[PDB]
């Protein structure tokens, strides 16, 4: 049950809505290390994935 | 309209059993039922559908924004400047085929009916 | 490991400029500043970032989980069994270059930073 229809003009405009670049050269910055945390983190996590 | 975009929209359009559009008009809309669903490539070489909620609730917003495995389930967001509430969701051109494109759209207008 | 996924593991680190892991099954997880971030492959042949938070930034339908014009714009959703809330992003590992996903990754990270 499918029919198209013209397209509003804020639907026009949402479909091509853009936002500033974000986070240029952040993580150069902050840095970034192998983590090794709880052991129930990364067998909760396992299990929220799975 | 890029080459990918347009091959995605005939292959929904197939799936739909209508008429293939059109001008190459980049954003399309479709009423499917109740919902009025939009079309776009955003950005380049992805295939974006949104719809916008009239007075649903949002009870279960935080729920329906949480990944599930699959891909295709729609995010609930809002436009900032408008206070309108918009369904969505989004995959990328150079990886699909017709079942995946009507599955997206499926997925949009499921969510849209289930929510809350 | 999926190969696939290995080896786009290999080309983040080799971005972050940390040492090569070992196939680890699972979820592996960086510490980024004082943001703990994880990555794990879902569902399979895509790359899934998410970390943590607490009670900051707004998991409903929101300004966050609008979409944008750049597709790895974290998403902030939350469990409802646990009540976790999670703000996450994912690639396809078919579009994940070495630029891309370090990209994936410093998006995650930027509004984490954001978010209060």
């Amino acid at each position: 049950e499918a029919r198209q229809v013209a397209t509003p003009r804020e639907a026009q405009q949402l479909a091509q809505r853009q936002e500033a670049p974000k986070g240029e050269g952040l993580l150069s910055r902050l840095g970034a290390a192998l983590a090794r945390p709880f052991v129930a983190i990364i067998e909760w996590l396992g299990k929220l994935l799975g | 309209m890029n080459p990918l975009y347009r091959a995605a929209i005939h292959q929904l359009f197939l799936a739909l059993d209508l008429p293939t559009p059109n001008d190459e008009e980049s954003v399309l809309s479709l009423q499917v039922g109740p919902h009025l669903c939009h079309l776009a490539e955003h950005p380049t070489d992805h295939l974006l559908m949104f719809t916008r909620l009239e007075g649903q609730g949002d009870a279960t917003a935080n729920e329906q924004n949480l990944f599930s495995q699959d891909p295709c389930k729609p995010i609930l967001g809002r436009d900032p400047e408008s206070g309108e509430r918009l369904l969505w969701n989004r995959q990328p051109l150079q990886l699909l085929d017709r079942a995946q494109i009507h599955h997206q759209l499926e997925q949009l207008v499921a969510a849209a009916e289930e929510l809350r």
